[PDB]
């Protein structure tokens, strides 16, 4: 499985992020919003092949969670899709970056703007975001945003849509990565 | 649900489906509210779950 496939949990489905390790222990980064209050995650929506179970998870604020992984024999490659990743980066104003997400599948763009502030509303205020002009629909949430073999995002949310265009907000990786202390590979 | 709290500005990108009375499936509670809104009141939940 690899960033940008479909997870799912006992609520709905996201889309796993980047495989990330610390040491011999496997996980997975995904969405916080994802994250909150799951507990299991599950590879198919007849929820027969787990996955792992959550970890970590920070939302609203942040945007990010990660997922221990608890199956063996699942193969975790540390790429999004077909595309290798290999190391981690900063995004900037102009940037060209890809989305690959459960629902609308491989998505490209710009960032547009950095440290944006998104209200979902109820309390839920996410800051620090990258913006960017690619679109996302749901199902998306928790997917990478990569430029090249760069992980750059996780994706958090937005408005419009992939046929109309849209905006999306994506959580700066490398945060997460520095909370949890793992890194892509 | 209820509407009230609309519209949005963003949405995040969970998927937990409601279907509409336009026969579309929404994505989540957050894009079916926006539609209502957008749609001046118009739009109803069918039923819970996939059109």
């Amino acid at each position: 499985i690899s960033g940008g496939d479909a997870i799912y949990s006992s609520t709905g489905r996201c889309s796993l992020g980047f495989n990330v390790r610390s040491g011999s222990t496997y996980y997975f980064l995904t969405a916080g919003h994802c994250t909150d209050g799951a507990t299991t995650w599950w590879a198919n929506s007849a929820r027969t092949t787990v996955l792992g179970t959550t970890s970590g998870s920070s939302f609203p604020n942040n945007d990010y969670g990660i997922v221990r992984y608890t199956n063996t024999t699942i193969p975790k490659d540390g790429t999004v899709g077909g595309q290798d990743i290999t190391s981690a980066a900063n995004a900037t104003v102009g940037m060209a970056v890809t989305r690959r997400g459960s629902t609308t599948g491989t998505h490209s763009g710009s960032v547009t703007a950095l440290n944006a502030t998104v209200n979902y509303g109820g309390g839920d205020v996410v800051y620090g975001m990258i913006r960017t002009n690619v679109c996302a629909e749901p199902g998306d949430s928790g997917g990478p945003l990569y430029s090249g073999t760069r992980a750059i995002g996780l994706t958090s949310g937005g408005s419009g849509n992939c046929s109309s265009g849209g905006t999306t907000f994506f959580q700066p990786v490398t945060e997460a990565l520095s909370a949890y202390g793992v890194s892509v590979y | 649900v209820d509407c009230s709290e609309y519209p949005k500005p963003a949405c995040t990108d969970e998927y937990r489906p409601l279907c509409g009375s336009d026969n579309k499936t929404y994505g989540n509670k957050c894009n079916f509210c926006n539609a209502v809104v957008e749609s001046n009141g118009t739009l109803t939940l069918s039923h819970f779950g996939k059109c």
